[PDB]
């Protein structure tokens, strides 16, 4: 599922997936 | 960042685990 293009609400859910109770954060303009 | 990275290039487990804390 990460192997791919993801943008929006697809990427946070593939941050969501990935990094688990780590956490994580989202900064698309940078 | 990391839309340059997963969104308009193909992304990867690598990339997204740079974004966790």
């Amino acid at each position: 599922f990460v192997n791919q293009h993801l943008c929006g609400s697809h990427l946070v859910e593939a941050l969501y997936l990935v990094c688990x109770e780590r956490x994580f954060f989202y900064t698309p303009k940078t | 960042g990391i839309v340059e990275q997963c969104c308009t290039s193909i992304c990867s487990l690598y990339q997204l685990e740079n974004y966790c804390n």
